[PDB]
């Protein structure tokens, strides 16, 4: 029990417990789902409330007209993570006069996150991220781990009860590619309900949807924006 | 430009005209020279616009923190004496702004005259601008501790007419301000091609 | 640079139907006097850009390292995004404004064409930050010389065939050699195109009449 | 330019200084202050650059305040007068000099008057009389032909009077009122005003 | 108590942090590079951890230069780091000197940046293993390899993960110092099937990339038409 | 530049810290201050003469200006610190308000310095409570407490230091409007309070008093003597 | 100030005057103004003998650090980029003219030029200081493609000469090298030695 | 041992967990948003009779139309609302507008978690700050009332009850409110709610109160209001 | 060195009860030559706002893209678009910061305030500015305002009735003063670049003047 004290220590396996910690803590945080097709990137996310009289919590962000997150975990770490990579899309346009790629971006990412789990006295950034973005070269989603590393993926899931999701988006991965965006919205939003436990359905309240495409910015469904979507599942 | 501002029996009268010239060329002629910082405190300006524009907006920021802080307005020695120390960090640097601070403290009726050279003082009377020599003149005239509300008035509108008749950079509208126990109050916005058929 | 050094007189450019084409001659004079006379003055920053200056000979060879350098760590990634030739004249604005704004200029003049997205682009970067896109450009003495005659046929013509805009720079390149006192008879053509970029070997002014 | 002027007796120092603030040729304020109270024994006297005066002298008047409160006793006069010229000198050669000259009047019980002289430059000099400003040229004469050792104070202030009577008719610039004090065992005294 | 930092001695004098970081670079797949007369060839066990995953994610192969190349083996955050400073030291040295940096200079300076990790508590130990190659017609065909300890060694075929016994046996047999790029990838991958373990792990999939002549000195990925002949003839020898 | 966490939070959401610096409080002498209609007074119990010490230079009472005064009860390097912090503040306070300060806002500053060196890197936290009396500009007596955590309150009557919780259990029963009707009636409170924990009265207890406009005001050993004599 | 290079094949010939002046005073008339940064790499040295001084210790010392890490003999070029670089950043500050000339494996003999300002060009041959103004037409007109050796040290003994005979800052005596993979073989043009250019009388 | 940025097993950072458990401490304190405005109330928890209760400052203006109510280590806060004013005064001066009641909270969670031991700053924050804030006010939304943590998280709430006796507090909310409750329904319901749970019966002399509505500023009741309403409840 | 030079161009705005109009010139100068013939210096910030920037080029881009910026960052944080007054209070700070390096630009902005109606603020090159009913700034700004002041403003004109502004009379009040300008101006008169914000949106118009 003194190999998972700090983030500058190796046990005996060759593993940081720190690190495997911080994995841990986007496992307690809600479900989020992200997937891509053709000519457009998909986050569909579940919010949920502390209380019944308490507004639920937002876990879809912006970053640029083209780039979108979904959040799990910390969320004050989430904001800290948001404002940077803000701030990075922001100097490449400021600079060239272009957006910046979201390979590029999530790059930056992953060079920001390590530094921590290498230094005395620092930690992990207990968030993951989902990355929905369109660049020149298409849609793109990715995955965001504490540990800094990060995945080019075509539909994952992460937070509570998302091996569920990630069964659904494995069985029909397949179709995704070649679906309208109306098609493409109900395979998310799917996934996302065999994440809720049984006897629980998806609703306009805790229910928000994220679309980014080839003539479309990025924009974030909540509230009744979300009905439509909704409607036909 | 011409500000005018003098302490009587029933408070502080503050006027100004409303013309700004870059160079020989008249910019506007609707700038508004008084500043609002408090409910009970005014502001002045003269010289630079955006100097005194900006350093009046952060003396009003910086007097809305200390009443927040000290559940208390704060005194017009005090707002006067933080403009003067905001602006002499930046002696010689260039900023032109001469200000004069009225309001109506604990103490009483409150005027001080607040210079960017690093002037700061209180006096009954005081004014400021190009046309501040013209404005003395009929002001000191016409002035006395017992004048009356109507009086203070018509001696604030005239100072500034004459002002504005003999400045080339002083002209427009001749805004009044009345600062009292209660707080100020707009009297009146009176333009000078009207006081001039009034006075002629 | 508080002081230019050695120098290189105006550059060139016209675009025409499907590419841009740059002209500069290879001279650095060092103030009056032709010492350096086979120096190329035009860049190719990547396939589908290519940069000519003017001014300062040393600051564009620092603008030749550190541009280069760019080129080369966005090709490391190798993710199929490469900067356009918008994208670098953005970049070079905000470099030659900061260096200004510091009070610590490049003193030069710099003409960027390139060809992306079957769109051509044509470029101009002063010391100042001063920047715009003109279908013809023409730095230093080319502004009161050379300009006028490609103003004249793009007003008349504003598309231009590759043959045309060649004969119509040679004509420019001409004129300014007649008129410019710090300009030289050797002088390079960079052409811009699908087919990338190719700057043309050590061309000379044959066509210069003396009739005395 | 200001006035300054200071008479010390022996056992009290008299210190005067004209009331007029002014901005281009416009007296803005005739009832202008320029004695500052250093402690219930010393007064500091600063005329000078706008805003370098006041920043100077209040400085110097915290830190005077600030010793008394932390030791129990004030500052003696020389004391006093030898901190205001070590803070004078430092910043002599700083970024931001201070362009002020000074009088440094007060009262000690065991060393008794005492009255500093110190310019711009923080050079420190004690003087049984001396005055600040162009009118010292025309009244240090005036004061080393009438002033004596033991010179009472009443006499003392006759001679004040003797020295702004000559400024009024010789100076060029106006220069109504006085302000008038007197510093001795009992403390600071406020006299009348001398007006003219 | 003595494995809790990497600046302090064991009894016998060892630095346990730095052996820990080594125990888990051997828990990843394995990764091999040979060199050969034309130039040199990388080559790399990727294993699908989920089919969401992109073909190409999480690449294991970087071009830390125009002309160097680098694979790497372990906590794949750490080497990624370790490539951004490799890109970092090949930049300042063209800026600097004006010429390609030698792989030989190049591998000495990312190794002592390595080896600045194992002095201090303050910092642990990269957790991870990496080889550099590259061509040039001066210098010919190199390849390097650097462990968490920061040690660099060349070598003619090298392996890194988790078979690298068997990977090391595999490639003795080859004799790649008579042998041509074009013959040497066909066996890269044959030799990646072989240590691979089916049963095991689920499946993967081969990354490669080479340095030499035919591709003028520079470092780039293999053609697909090249790689699928490649995963042809390995499948095909593994009978 | 030592930046290690001195104070942090532990199971149940305590700050050891802060307890401990309460307890180095508690062990310190006894202090009773006391809000007058027209006077605030102060009071300490002195452990012990010793007949050797040179008493002016043990003052548990100081003045941070003319219109303030605090009485501590802790560490006496720490107060003489917090002392000399507060009186640069006042100062400073004079310059720039131009007027003299409240015993509110002084307290307020004292308290937000304490509160720092709780919240701080590689620092300890104060080891006193201060009670701090004066009177503002308005005339009204005013008297606050300040702990060591930071927190503050105004304070008709408090005590601190060993034996506070006695102290302060005689105070609330024994004030009373009658009993601070005159100033010698107030002074008479204060003692008795005192007495209620240290032993020999008169000879072991300093008392130190403020008026409206008259300064501090330490009582002399005859003038407490008298006042025990009329109590008793 | 007169430095000249010249590139033969297999190596480079340097020569230069031996001058130094303050004002009209000649404070050193026997002056080398070849400083070696390497073996079979030098420099000549035009402008203020602080700075080049300076400057060539700088890079002497940079140079032979990089040799000793790469374990191989350095190149002209990188000598070259070497005075490029701290010539260019301290452009403001230096009053430095150099002309680089050695011979390396990789390439043979190279002259590289760093005039005033920080640029770098490579050059067949190079002319630097004050009075090299006064034999650029005599370079121009009588230099030749594939000279030899001794026709290169003969080409650059004529043109320092006649630029000495001139400007009023070169004097003294003639210092060559001639740098190839054999070595370094300096030499030293004094009295009659000189090149001799008789002047017309009327 | 265990260095301030330390992860639990169960992903959960020490700190923060046990800065949550010191907000169990403090005195209660209730906020319901009505349509017709905000109200907070706080029970002031008199120690001793001889402390003056008006020196307990438990509901502080952030701006005229922004209010805050705090519960924990009081010390702690005051921090907390200096930034908040300060914000506040940089938004007026910079964009001649009002800040949102959100964007205040959001700049305050900000400040909050940003504490560190190692390369962080001279005299950074060695821990997270032990008070829960409750932010009510009125902007272009109309009245709003946020909840914040020490754990940086902050979310709006229509009604939120925090303290010694928030479990139970929260449960009365959560049968009195409804969404049309006007605002002297939810000063009674407020005031209901905390006698129940104070220890010490209610009185006008040991409760604070205040509003804000969307004509007037932000008013915290004086006795003679707080004796009105106590008698009718 | 000097980090200043002036490429002219003028700008104007009108306000109205229901619209904002903000027109510029087209013509990019430096000394006595003409750089681009096709650069306005009308720029769109939202929906419902624009901003005009004349003077120098260098300062201008970086400031329009300094405001880009900023606005971004504003929408981000606060979760809603930024309003004609915010923009405005905004961009007298920015311009402030630079107080002893200042902007070398006149800026004018003109849109929609939150009530729905005109609005147009006026600037100086260090932030002082102001609320006003229509403004013109620039090479030509003395030569357009005196017309303004007479037409919109009904100044020094008796018996006339104040009828309210409408679309048409502004649009063709705007094309003339500028006709006018370009025939005495050298700076400006290459084309008029107009912009119309309502509530539907912004709309663009360009019309030709004088190319010399
Ligand atoms: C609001 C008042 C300050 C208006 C008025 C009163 O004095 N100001 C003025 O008359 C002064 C000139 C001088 C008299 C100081 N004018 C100004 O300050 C005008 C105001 C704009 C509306 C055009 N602007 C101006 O002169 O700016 C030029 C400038 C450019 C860069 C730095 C500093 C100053
Ligand atoms: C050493 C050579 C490579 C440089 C040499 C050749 O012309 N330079 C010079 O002679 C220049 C000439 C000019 C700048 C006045 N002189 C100089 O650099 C300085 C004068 C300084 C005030 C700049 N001359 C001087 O005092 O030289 C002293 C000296 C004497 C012998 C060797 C080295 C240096």
């Amino acid at each position: 029990n003194q190999y998972d004290n700090d983030v500058t220590v190796w046990s005996p396996q060759g593993r940081i417990h720190q690190i495997e910690y911080a994995m841990e803590a986007v496992k307690q945080g809600s479900a989020t789902v992200g997937l891509k097709s053709k000519t457009h990137a998909v986050l569909v996310a579940l919010k949920r409330a502390q209380s019944e009289l308490a507004a639920h919590q937002k876990k879809i962000l912006h970053v640029d007209n083209h780039i979108g997150i979904s959040i799990a975990g910390l969320t004050a770490d989430a904001r800290l993570l948001c404002n940077f990579m803000r701030q990075e899309c922001l100097d490449s346009r400021f600079v060239f006069d272009r957006p910046l790629p979201v390979s590029r971006l999530v790059s930056l990412i992953g060079s920001k996150t390590q530094i921590p789990t290498q230094r005395y006295g620092r930690r992990p950034y207990g968030v993951g991220l989902l990355i929905a973005g369109y660049d020149d070269m298409g849609p793109h989603i990715f995955q965001t781990c504490p540990s800094a590393n990060y995945f080019d993926c075509r539909a994952m899931s992460i937070g509570a009860r998302s091996q569920s999701a990630r069964t659904y988006l494995e069985r029909h991965m397949s179709e995704f590619m070649e679906c309208n965006l109306n098609e493409l919205v109900k395979h998310g939003l799917r996934a996302l309900r065999e994440t809720l436990p049984a006897e629980q359905d998806l609703t306009t309240k805790n229910v928000s949807i994220g679309i980014v495409g080839k003539d479309l910015e990025f924009t974030i469904y909540d509230d009744d924006d979300v009905s439509p979507f909704l409607e036909g599942l | 430009t011409t500000t005018l501002a003098f302490k009587f029996r029933h408070g502080v009268i503050v006027a100004a005209d409303s013309r700004a010239t870059a160079g020989a060329y008249i910019a506007s002629q609707t700038v508004k020279k008084v500043i609002e910082i408090n409910p009970y405190l005014l502001g002045t300006m003269a010289g630079g616009a955006a100097d005194c524009s900006f350093w009046e907006r952060l003396l009003a920021r910086q007097c809305r923190i200390y009443e927040l802080r000290n559940k208390e307005r704060i005194s017009v020695a005090a707002a006067s004496k933080l403009l003067a120390n905001m602006v002499y960090q930046y002696k010689g640097m260039g900023l032109s702004m001469g200000t004069m601070i009225c309001g109506w403290d604990k103490r009483g009726p409150g005027l001080y005259y607040v210079d960017s050279e690093g002037n700061r003082i209180s006096g009954a009377t005081f004014s400021v601008g190009s046309g501040s020599v013209y404005a003395y003149g009929v002001m000191d005239r016409g002035y006395s501790y017992d004048l009356e509300v109507e009086q203070a008035y018509d001696l604030a509108r005239r100072a500034i007419y004459q002002a504005t008749y003999r400045d080339a950079y002083s002209g427009g509208a001749v805004n009044l301000y009345h600062v009292r126990e209660d707080g100020w109050i707009r009297v009146s916005s009176d333009n000078v091609a009207d006081l001039h058929e009034k006075y002629s | 640079t508080q002081n230019p050094m050695v120098t290189g007189t105006s550059v060139l450019g016209v675009k025409f139907e499907g590419g841009v084409v740059i002209a500069a001659d290879m001279l650095g004079s060092y103030g009056s006097l032709a010492r350096f006379r086979n120096i190329s003055r035009i860049m190719r920053v990547n396939n589908s850009t290519m940069l000519g200056a003017s001014g300062d000979y040393a600051d564009f060879q620092y603008l030749k390292q550190v541009l280069g350098q760019m080129v080369i760590d966005e090709e490391l990634l190798g993710d199929g995004h490469s900067y356009s030739p918008r994208a670098i004249h953005s970049w070079l604005t905000r470099a030659m404004y900061s260096r200004r704004s510091k009070m610590n200029p490049l003193w030069n003049t710099m003409v960027i064409g390139g060809y992306a997205d079957g769109e051509s682009f044509l470029g101009y970067v002063d010391m100042l930050g001063v920047a715009y896109e003109a279908p013809s450009l023409a730095t230093g003495y080319g502004a009161y010389l050379a300009q006028p005659l490609l103003r004249e046929v793009l007003e008349k013509q504003p598309v231009l065939s590759q043959t045309e805009a060649r004969d119509l720079v040679e004509r420019c390149m001409r004129v300014l050699y007649y008129r410019d006192a710090r300009s030289y008879n050797r002088f390079q053509i960079a052409t811009v195109t699908e087919k990338g970029v190719e700057i043309e070997g050590p061309l000379s002014t044959e066509t210069n009449w003396d009739i005395a | 330019m200001e006035y300054l002027i200071g008479i010390q007796g022996p056992d009290y120092v008299l210190v005067a200084s004209d009331r007029v603030a002014a901005s281009n040729i416009v007296q803005m304020k005739d009832d202008h202050d320029k004695m500052f109270k250093m402690s219930e024994k010393i007064l500091l006297l600063c005329v000078g650059e706008a805003g370098d005066t006041v920043q100077f002298a209040e400085y110097i008047q915290k830190n005077v305040q600030l010793y008394k409160m932390r030791n129990g006793y004030e500052l003696s006069p020389t004391a006093a007068a030898n901190f205001t010229r070590r803070n004078l000198a430092d910043c002599l050669r700083s970024r931001t000099p201070y362009h002020v000259n000074l009088l440094l009047a007060g009262y000690d019980e065991h060393e008794g008057p005492a009255l500093y002289y110190m310019d711009y430059l923080a050079a420190l000099a004690k003087a049984p009389f001396a005055a600040h400003g162009y009118g010292a040229f025309l009244t240090l004469s005036i004061l080393d032909r009438y002033y004596t050792p033991t010179i009472s104070r009443e006499r003392a202030v006759e001679l004040l009077r003797k020295c702004l009577e000559e400024l009024q008719k010789r100076f060029i610039l106006n220069l109504p009122t006085f302000s008038v004090r007197i510093i001795d065992k009992n403390g600071i005294h406020d006299l009348d005003n001398i007006s003219f | 108590g003595y494995d809790l930092s990497a600046s302090t001695f064991s009894p016998d004098g060892r630095v346990f942090q730095v052996e820990y970081a080594m125990k888990a670079v051997e828990n990843s797949s394995t990764a091999i590079g040979i060199r050969c007369k034309d130039g040199v060839v990388f080559g790399v066990e990727k294993l699908v951890l989920s089919k969401l995953y992109e073909e190409g994610s999480n690449k294991r192969l970087f071009n830390v230069d125009r002309h160097v190349g680098m694979a790497v083996a372990g906590l794949l955050a750490d080497a990624r780091s370790l490539a951004d400073i490799a890109r970092e030291e090949a930049s300042n040295f063209r800026s600097n000197f004006g010429y390609n940096i030698p792989l030989k200079h190049l591998a000495d300076r990312v190794a002592m940046y390595v080896h600045a990790y194992t002095l201090y508590s303050a910092v642990r130990p990269f957790g991870c293993s990496f080889m550099l190659g590259s061509y040039s017609v001066n210098d010919g065909a190199q390849l390097y390899m650097i462990d968490p300890s920061g040690v660099s060694y060349g070598y003619w075929g090298c392996a890194i993960g988790k078979a690298r016994q068997a990977a090391k046996t595999e490639i003795e047999k080859l004799q790649m110092k008579e042998m041509t790029c074009r013959d040497i990838v066909k066996e890269v991958a044959k030799i990646i099937y072989i240590v691979h373990d089916e049963v095991k792990d689920k499946a993967f999939e081969l990354e490669l990339s080479w340095v030499g002549e035919l591709t003028n000195g520079r470092h780039e990925i293999v053609p697909k038409d090249i790689r699928e002949e490649a995963e042809k003839y390995a499948k095909e020898s593994l009978k | 530049s030592y930046d290690r966490a001195i104070t942090v939070f532990s199971p149940d959401g305590h700050l050891f810290q802060v307890e401990y610096a309460q307890e180095a409080v508690k062990k310190g002498s006894t202090a009773v201050g006391v809000r007058g209609r027209d006077i605030v007074v102060l009071g300490v119990e002195k452990k012990s003469v010793a007949k050797l010490q040179d008493e002016r230079t043990v003052r548990k009472i100081c003045a941070l200006d003319d219109n303030v005064c605090m009485a501590f009860a802790g560490l006496t390097a720490d107060a003489r610190i917090v002392i000399n912090r507060a009186r640069v503040e006042c100062q400073s306070h004079r310059l720039t308000v131009e007027d003299p300060v409240t015993v509110e806002y002084i307290t307020r500053y004292i308290a937000s310095l304490k509160q720092r060196y709780t919240q701080s890197n590689g620092r300890r936290p104060f080891g006193i409570s201060a009670l701090i009396v004066g009177f503002d500009f308005d005339g009204t007596p005013r008297l606050y407490q300040t702990d060591p955590s930071g927190t503050y309150h105004a304070w008709k009557a408090n005590a601190i230091g060993r034996g506070a919780k006695s102290v302060r259990e005689f105070l609330e029963k024994n004030y009373t409007d009658e009993a601070i009707e005159t100033d010698d009636l107030t002074i008479k409170l204060v003692i008795k309070a005192l007495l209620e924990v240290v032993q020999s009265g008169g000879k072991n207890i300093e008392l130190a008093v403020m008026r409206r406009d008259q300064s501090l005001k330490i009582l002399n050993p005859e003038e407490i003597e008298k006042y025990v004599a009329e109590i008793e | 100030t007169t430095i000249m290079a010249v590139q033969f094949d297999g190596g480079v010939v340097l020569g230069a005057d031996s001058r130094t002046t303050t004002g009209s005073y000649i404070a050193n008339r026997v002056t080398d103004k070849l400083t070696p940064i390497h073996d079979r790499i030098f420099c000549c040295r035009s402008g203020s003998a602080a700075d080049t001084q300076a400057v060539a210790d700088a890079v002497t010392y940079q140079l032979g650090f990089h040799s000793i890490e790469l374990n191989e003999p350095p190149l002209v070029h990188t000598a070259a980029s070497l005075f490029k670089e701290m010539c260019y950043r301290y452009r403001e500050d230096l009053m430095a003219g150099i002309i680089i000339a050695g011979w390396d494996p990789q390439e043979g003999g190279q002259v590289y030029s760093v005039p005033m300002g920080g640029m770098m060009v490579r050059q067949s041959f190079a002319i630097g200081g004050s009075g090299s103004s006064y034999i650029y037409g005599y370079v121009d007109a009588t230099y030749r493609e594939g000279m030899t050796k001794e026709e290169c040290l003969q080409f650059t003994a004529n043109a320092l000469a006649l630029a000495m005979e001139r400007d009023g800052s070169s004097g003294g005596v003639i210092r060559l090298a001639a740098i190839a993979e054999s070595g370094v073989e300096r030499q030293v043009l004094l009295g009659d030695q000189i090149p001799k250019f008789a002047v017309a009388t009327l | 041992y265990r260095g301030v940025n330390t992860f639990s097993p169960e992903g959960r950072l020490f700190q923060v967990e046990y800065a949550i458990e010191a907000i169990k401490l403090g005195s209660t304190a209730i906020g319901i948003q009505t349509s017709e405005g905000v109200c907070l109330a706080v029970e002031k928890r008199i120690t001793s009779p001889l402390m003056e209760p008006s020196s307990i400052e438990k509901i502080v203006e952030i701006d005229a139309h922004i209010g805050c109510a705090m519960s924990g280590l009081i010390a702690d806060a005051k921090t907390l609302i200096d930034k908040a004013r300060v914000e506040t005064q940089n938004h007026w001066f910079t964009y001649n507008e009002t800040m949102t009641v959100e964007s205040v909270t959001q700049a305050v969670s900000n400040l909050a978690l940003q504490f560190g031991e190692e390369d962080a700053d001279p005299g950074a924050m060695s821990r997270p700050f032990g008070v829960a804030l409750l932010f009510g006010g009125v902007d272009e939304k109309g009245p709003q009332l946020f909840h914040m943590d020490p754990s940086g998280t902050f979310v709006q709430c229509d009604a939120r009850a925090i303290g010694s006796a928030s479990e139970g507090a929260q449960s009365s909310l959560q049968e009195v409110y409804h969404k049309s409750m006007t605002l002297k329904e939810a000063i009674k319901s407020s005031l209901i709610i905390l006698k129940q749970v104070m220890e010490e019966k209610l009185n006008a002399t040991n409760i604070e109160l205040a509003t804000v509505q969307p004509g007037q500023n932000f008013h915290m009741f004086t006795k003679e209001e707080l004796e009105e309403v106590i008698k009718d409840i | 060195f000097s980090p200043y030079v002036f490429n002219g161009g003028t700008i104007l705005a009108i306000a109205g009860e229901d619209f904002a109009i903000v027109a510029s010139d087209t013509r990019l100068s430096e000394g006595f030559s003409i750089h681009t013939r096709d650069s306005p210096k009308c720029y769109k910030l939202t929906d419902k706002t624009v901003i005009g920037c004349s003077g120098f080029h260098g300062d201008c881009l970086t400031l329009t893209k300094i405001i880009e910026a900023r606005l971004k960052m504003y929408k981000h944080s606060n979760n809603k678009a930024m309003t004609t007054g915010a923009i405005a209070a905004m961009l007298s700070t920015i311009l402030y910061s630079r107080r002893f390096f200042p902007y070398y630009v006149y800026n004018i902005i003109g849109g929609l305030d939150e009530e729905g109606k005109g609005a147009v603020y006026s600037f100086d090159p260090v932030g002082s500015y102001q609320r006003d009913s229509f403004k013109a700034g620039g090479s030509a700004s003395a030569m357009l305002q005196p017309l303004l002041d007479n037409q919109v403003g009904f100044k020094n004109m008796q018996n006339v009735e104040h009828v309210p502004l409408s679309l048409d009379r502004a649009m063709r009040l705007v094309k003339d003063v500028f006709i006018s300008a370009a025939e005495r101006d050298v700076y400006t008169g290459d084309a008029l670049r107009i912009c119309i914000v309502t509530k539907e949106g912004i709309r663009e118009e360009t019309v030709s003047l004088r190319k010399d």
